[PDB]
């Protein structure tokens, strides 16, 4: 059914050991693929965010007017202890504006699931031919799938106390 | 009736496909299952906010010297009602549920025939009577159903929601 | 006319056979008797519940030096109003009853031209302003007519109802 | 807009004459005259009732150091309002009066384009909003216009009315 | 849509000339612009009056230890709301504003499908809910938009207006 779809590729080919899309439901598959691209886009930002913070790179200056600086805030789950409470609400809320009002199909003209251009921001997608358009979607999915295991490592290993980084 | 509850942003939203099959009946069933959960959850968060704001009734609830002020807010409240109070809840709310006032058959397209006075208006506004007001009450339930899952799982850690607003509001 | 009054779960309920004539004319009069005992017993139970809650006025009721708190709760209250006060009920209510504002002419579809303001009137919902709301007031009366026969017999055997509730509530 | 006001037990009642002219053009003007004296007397009697009940505002009225309690009850109140306040009554009421929001000039069926709970325009009871509730307010004015001719002569003795009720109520 | 708003004693009043283009498409946009500045200024003036009457809430606002009495009256109140509160304004209002519930964008005769007292969509009179009550609210905005240009300039040199009114009211 979905053996010829995006993300089915060497060396594994079509790969569903649980048989989750074995029923051939397109709408179930369209949901799962959208759910797959979305975590991937997060995890690709999450690992680069984790590595640049662990290298010590901070934003300059203070995070609030009480003098709390970015440099005092560590990397990891211990960042949330020292980010002030008004900051943690907006970090949660503004991303929810991206969930509600920005990052979705608003206009219904998306060519596939996770096409968020909405006729507003396009950098030249149609300048790729159909094989390059399929390739860049295949890279983003697989950079996505790699980073999901990558960030899931870097979060489990912060709690284990066994570092994976030099 | 069918086109209801499917207004924007989500539209018709059967993500897992449990109304993927057909019938009016299991869509009838799950609708009035959803509405009654809606109606009960909405008065339970308004029941929550009016309890937790300190709005009480003076006087004992029984001979015990249990006042309404002595009954604490939260989930100790409904349990520490005296038993003969709860069996008189199940008598009246019971008779009101099944029998008096509020007919419950299979989810009968629950009309209940009351509502107000000049308000129900078919013959006046065919999109205000249903499809907006009948759509919001569903969703106000959909908020409040997500309010009581909230209401429990918050209070499962020590401060409740009057207590939860004097100390910490952050997660575990 | 007919086609009003009782309802689920009874419908037309004349089980002893007092009205089985097949004649509307005897049924007309006993309906408006029931409306009137409807209206009076309803304002007497809510009068009873507001008098029993300790909800009184401040000040003396006259230059007898009787406060509104002096007049006891229950059956004694109307009885030990001063006589000149009971004439003035009669002078005002009796005008209000037999001819002005309420006219009860002869038991006549006492319609009295006090029809709410917007609410619950013609050229709107058909079901509501009559065949339902006209039916509920009567059944509201049917609850309150039985509420006083209770209330009198509750007061007849024990003291007043607030003194019926601090001691025993069980039967004789 | 002709069959206004009087009603059972009177009907058209013009016992002296000066209105049975056969022409309604004079009957026209006096009818809106009756409405306005209606409107003024009704809020003057209830103003007299609420002023006498001890219902006042807190604070001084002005730099004079006259509280709202200092101004006596009854007739003397409007007379010993400070003069600059009476100019601002004149400035605001007269702008509201001879001109607009009310616009009275010409004088019949101004109608003011304003309904109560804005119930009773039209497309409801065509029998309650016209001929009846139009009739009560005028008749309500008929009671209150009599209430003030009384009230002034009640006050004329030499106290106000709360000082007419604690002493003698019988005639001279 | 075109015959709306101004009225006696002005009628259509565009004296300087910006809008007499012959094309209503620009008259269209500025109309709903005047509606929203209408709606916002009307709740800001009554907000200004209720904030100044001493009507506050009990308790601190936050961990700061700022009570609802601590926040001064007038202009400085909105400015010294703690920052994280001003975002939750921006959070909830901005969700409520652009799309979601009030949906303004595009910007003309949105209508919002809300009634006052569920009074007055249509199928009553057709003369007051169009061309009059729709006309007052815009004009009600026309008073309140002028009320704040006042209010800011009343607050600009002088302190807050309760301290404009205990000292001098006259011009500079
Ligand atoms: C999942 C991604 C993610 C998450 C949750 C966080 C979370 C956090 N970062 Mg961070 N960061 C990220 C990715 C992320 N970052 C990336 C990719 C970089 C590299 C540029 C950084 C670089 C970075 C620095 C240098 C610092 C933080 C800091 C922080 C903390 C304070 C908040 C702040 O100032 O953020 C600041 C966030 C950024 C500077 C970059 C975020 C960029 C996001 C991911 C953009 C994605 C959405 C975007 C709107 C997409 C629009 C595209 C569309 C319009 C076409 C907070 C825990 C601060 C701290 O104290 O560290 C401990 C700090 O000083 N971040
Ligand atoms: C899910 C519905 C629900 C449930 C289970 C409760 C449960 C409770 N309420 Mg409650 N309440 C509710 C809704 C609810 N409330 C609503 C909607 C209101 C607003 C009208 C209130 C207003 C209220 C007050 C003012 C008080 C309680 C109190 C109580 C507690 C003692 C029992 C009692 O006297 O109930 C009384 C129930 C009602 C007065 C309203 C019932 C509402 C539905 C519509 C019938 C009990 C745990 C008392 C208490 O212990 O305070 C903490 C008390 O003083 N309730
Ligand atoms: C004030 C007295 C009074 C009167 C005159 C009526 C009159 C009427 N009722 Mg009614 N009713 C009343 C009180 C009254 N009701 C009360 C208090 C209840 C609550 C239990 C009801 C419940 C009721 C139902 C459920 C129905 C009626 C119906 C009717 C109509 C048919 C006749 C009937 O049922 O018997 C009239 C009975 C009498 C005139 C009784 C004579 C007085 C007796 C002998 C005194 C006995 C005292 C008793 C022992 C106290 C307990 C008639 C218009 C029927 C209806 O509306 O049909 C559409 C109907 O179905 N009634
Ligand atoms: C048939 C019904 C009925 C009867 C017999 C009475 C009779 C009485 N009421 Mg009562 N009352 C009634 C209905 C009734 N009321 C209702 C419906 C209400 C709610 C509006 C009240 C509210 C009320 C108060 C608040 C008080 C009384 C009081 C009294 C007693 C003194 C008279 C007086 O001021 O009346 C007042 C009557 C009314 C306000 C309503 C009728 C007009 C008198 C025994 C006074 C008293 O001393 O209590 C014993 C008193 O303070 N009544
Ligand atoms: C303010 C002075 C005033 C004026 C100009 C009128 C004018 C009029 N009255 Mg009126 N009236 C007034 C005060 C006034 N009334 C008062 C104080 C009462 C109370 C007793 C009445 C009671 C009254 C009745 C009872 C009737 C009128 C009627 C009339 C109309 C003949 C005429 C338009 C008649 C009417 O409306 O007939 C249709 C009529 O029958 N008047
Ligand atoms: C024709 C009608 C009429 C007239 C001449 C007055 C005149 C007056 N009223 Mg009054 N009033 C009226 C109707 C009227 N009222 C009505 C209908 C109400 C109910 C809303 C009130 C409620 C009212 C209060 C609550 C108070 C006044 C007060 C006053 C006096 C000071 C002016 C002011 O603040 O107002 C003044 C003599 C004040 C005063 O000192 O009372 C004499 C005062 O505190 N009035
Ligand atoms: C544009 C309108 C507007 C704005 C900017 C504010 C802004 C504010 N209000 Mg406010 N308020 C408004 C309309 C507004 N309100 C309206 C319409 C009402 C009546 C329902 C109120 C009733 C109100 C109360 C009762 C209180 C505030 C308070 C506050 C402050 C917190 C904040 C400065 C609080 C405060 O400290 O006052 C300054 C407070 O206790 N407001
Ligand atoms: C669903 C709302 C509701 C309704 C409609 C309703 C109707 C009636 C009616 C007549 C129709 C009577 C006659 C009656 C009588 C009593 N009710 Mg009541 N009642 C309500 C519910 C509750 C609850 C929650 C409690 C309660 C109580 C009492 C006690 C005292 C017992 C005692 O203290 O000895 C008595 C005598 C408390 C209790 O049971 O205490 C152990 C208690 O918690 N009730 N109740
Ligand atoms: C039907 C409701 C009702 C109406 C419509 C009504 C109208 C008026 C009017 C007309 C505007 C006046 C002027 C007036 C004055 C007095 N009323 Mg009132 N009155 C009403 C009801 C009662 C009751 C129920 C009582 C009562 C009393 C008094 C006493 C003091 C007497 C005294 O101290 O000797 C005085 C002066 C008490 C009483 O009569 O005591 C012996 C008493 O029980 N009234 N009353
Ligand atoms: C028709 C109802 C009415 C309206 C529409 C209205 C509008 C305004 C406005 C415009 C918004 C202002 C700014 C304003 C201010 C003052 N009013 Mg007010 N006012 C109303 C009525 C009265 C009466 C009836 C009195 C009165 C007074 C005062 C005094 C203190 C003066 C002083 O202490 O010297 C001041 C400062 C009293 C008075 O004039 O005392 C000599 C007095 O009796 N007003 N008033
Ligand atoms: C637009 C109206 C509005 C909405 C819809 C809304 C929703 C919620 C929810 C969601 C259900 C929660 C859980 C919540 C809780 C808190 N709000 Mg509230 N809130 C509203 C408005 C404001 C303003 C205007 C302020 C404010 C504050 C606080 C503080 C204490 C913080 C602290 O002490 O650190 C806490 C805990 C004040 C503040 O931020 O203080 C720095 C402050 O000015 N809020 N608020």
């Amino acid at each position: 059914a979905f053996e010829d779809e995006l993300g089915a590729q060497p060396p594994l080919g079509f790969f569903d050991p649980l048989g989750l899309v074995a029923d051939g439901d397109q709408e179930k598959f369209d949901r799962l693929r959208y759910v797959e691209i979305k975590h991937g886009r997060i995890s690709m930002l999450a690992v680069v965010g984790y590595l640049v913070q662990e290298a010590g790179v901070r934003l300059p200056g203070t995070i609030d007017y009480s003098g709390k600086t970015f440099a005092e805030i560590p990397n990891g789950f211990a960042a949330f202890k020292e980010i002030p409470a008004g900051g943690l609400v907006q970090l949660l809320f503004f991303i929810g504006v991206l969930e509600s009002s920005v990052m979705r199909d608003l206009t219904g003209e998306a060519e596939f699931v996770g096409d968020f251009r909405n006729g507003a921001i396009d950098f030249g997608w149609d300048t790729f031919d159909e094989e390059t358009q399929f390739k860049k979607r295949a890279i983003e999915l697989n950079q996505g799938r790699a980073a999901q295991m990558g960030i899931l490592a870097l979060m489990v290993h912060e709690q284990l106390g066994v570092s994976l980084l030099p | 009736e069918n086109e209801l509850g499917a207004q924007p942003p989500l539209g018709f939203f059967d993500p897992l496909g449990l109304v993927e099959d057909g019938n009016q009946a299991k869509f009838d069933r799950l609708r009035y299952v959803e509405l009654k959960h809606g109606r009960i959850s909405m008065l339970a968060v308004v029941g929550y906010l009016i309890e937790k704001a300190g709005i009480r009734l003076p006087g004992n609830i029984s001979y015990d010297g249990t006042t309404f002020a002595d009954i604490p807010d939260g989930f100790a409240a409904l349990s520490k009602i005296p038993d003969a109070g709860l069996f008189q809840l199940f008598a009246f709310i019971g008779f009101l549920e099944v029998f008096v006032m509020k007919d419950i058959t299979g989810g009968e397209f629950v009309g209940d025939f009351r509502n107000g006075f000049i308000d129900f208006g078919w013959d006046s506004f065919d999109e205000e009577t249903k499809l907006k007001k009948r759509a919001i009450e569903l969703n106000q339930g959909r908020a409040a159903m997500m309010g009581i899952l909230a209401l429990m799982v918050h209070e499962k850690l020590i401060p409740l929601g009057y207590d939860a607003d004097l100390p910490i509001i952050g997660h575990l």
